[PDB]
């Protein structure tokens, strides 16, 4: 019933700078009788369980260093992280406990901000072994780029093909602070054999114009 | 020091 | 202080029930509460209910329409959550977490519950043939997870293994890729090693320029 919102969705921070993320509750989280404000903050690092950061709006959980701080009114809250480092990458959630049911905000993702880097693009045709199966996959790889936002279009004999692709993206790599992304186009082999040029077109802030990689079936 | 587990669930 | 250890991964058919456990050890508190929190793949956190065993109190979420039952065994200091009438939408990682006067101070490691009408199936592994990139497509398996390594684990630099996607067929798919010096193709061999423990699958595939 109490709705929790957070801002922004994603927050890039340069190393050693300060992250500030906000949370808003649709009702006051002040318990006017015991005088506390029941707002908690949690961090979930990639692939890990959530872990406690803040409780009662401004108190740090055990072992949490003082560069994490919580503040706010009774409805609008701020988590401040100073001297941001790679280990702080992940999703931050606020959660209210003034009233049952406990409710979470949607999460704000923090990553490390580096210079814009264009993807290296690769396209892979189906193997002869997959063709024998009756169903084939065409894979487009976008490698080591920043920021995370990127788009892929599939074209068959130059015509846009929608509806039969799925994408997958890596977490940010700590070695170079980049992302990678795959896009996979699934077709029947009879469809695949009925055309010739397969291409993926990639758009990203690092690229001055969209890049296309393609192959001709059989070549 | 009293212990608050949840809404209406605080204990001596 | 407290450590919370959860039971192992579960695979269920729609309509079935599953019972998860959370055993607490370490220091003892006379007053505490245990909650369950779930997270669907790629989504946010969702509180499901909690229990305060010393007080005999429980709290549930209406949305779950009474399908969740949380119980505690004082003797073994274990808490259970039973979720009934499972559907595909209950597929998620489930965490238990404990409150002792602050927030959720300690959390379990999570347990993956997969709910699907699919049957156990080992993956097909296809070469993705070509700085050069190459890789392996690991396709049509169930359930999660698979593991992928390159050259028996000796090749780790430049490797990316993507999170799996659920295909509309009900089966999972992923790719693992690696980038290598272009000159090293044909002077070096590249093999991906794929394990899928639920189906007792071990597959090696050599990846070559066609």
């Amino acid at each position: 019933d109490i709705v929790m919102t957070q801002s922004p969705l994603s927050l890039p921070v340069t190393p050693g700078e300060t992250a500030s993320i906000s949370c808003r509750s649709s009702q006051s989280l002040l318990d006017s009788e015991d005088g506390n404000t029941y707002l908690e903050w949690y961090l979930q690092k990639p692939g890990q369980s959530p872990q406690a950061l803040i409780y009662e709006a401004s108190n740090r959980a055990s072992g949490v260093p003082d560069r994490f701080s919580g503040s706010g009114s009774d409805t609008d809250f701020t988590l401040k992280i100073s001297r941001v480092e790679a280990e702080d990458v992940g999703i931050y959630y606020c959660m209210q406990t003034i009233e049952y049911p406990f409710t979470f905000g949607p999460g704000t993702k923090v990553d490390i901000k580096r210079a814009v880097a264009a993807p290296s693009v690769f396209i892979f045709p189906p193997s002869e072994d997959q063709v024998k199966s009756g169903t084939v996959s065409v894979v487009c790889l976008l490698n080591n780029f920043y920021p995370r936002e990127a788009s892929v279009k599939w074209k068959v004999d130059g015509v846009l093909k929608t509806g039969n692709s799925q994408e997958s993206v890596t977490e940010q790599d700590s070695k170079d602070n980049t992302y990678s992304l795959s896009s996979t186009l699934t077709l029947s082999n009879t469809d695949y054999q009925s055309h010739n040029v397969y291409a993926c077109e990639v758009t990203h802030q690092g690229l001055s114009s969209p890049v296309t990689k393609s192959f001709n079936r059989g070549e | 020091k009293s212990i608050r587990i949840g809404p209406g669930q605080a204990f001596y | 202080q407290v450590q919370l250890v959860q039971s192992g991964a579960e695979v269920k058919k729609p309509g079935a029930s599953v019972k998860l456990s959370c055993k607490a050890s370490g220091n003892t508190f006379s007053i505490y509460g245990i909650s369950w929190v779930r997270q669907a793949p790629g989504q946010g956190l969702e509180w499901m209910g909690g229990i305060i065993p010393p007080a005999g109190l429980t709290n549930y979420v209406q949305r779950f329409q009474g399908r969740v039952t949380i119980t505690a065994d004082t003797s073994t200091t274990t808490v259970y959550m039973e979720l009934s009438s499972l559907t595909s939408e209950d597929t998620a990682v489930y965490y238990c977490a404990i409150r002792i006067g602050r927030g959720f101070d300690y959390w379990g490691q999570g347990v993956l519950v997969t709910v699907s009408s699919a049957s156990t199936k080992g993956p097909s592994v296809f070469p993705l043939a070509p700085t050069a990139a190459l890789g392996c497509l690991v396709k049509d398996y169930f359930p999660e997870p698979v593991t992928v390594s390159w050259n028996s684990g000796s090749l780790t630099s430049g490797v990316h293994t993507f999170p799996a996607v659920l295909q509309s067929s009900g089966l999972y798919s992923l790719s693992s890729v690696v980038t290598v010096p272009s000159s090293s193709l044909g002077t070096q061999t590249y093999v991906c090693n794929v394990n899928h423990k639920p189906s007792n699958t071990k597959v090696d595939k050599r990846v070559e320029i066609k």
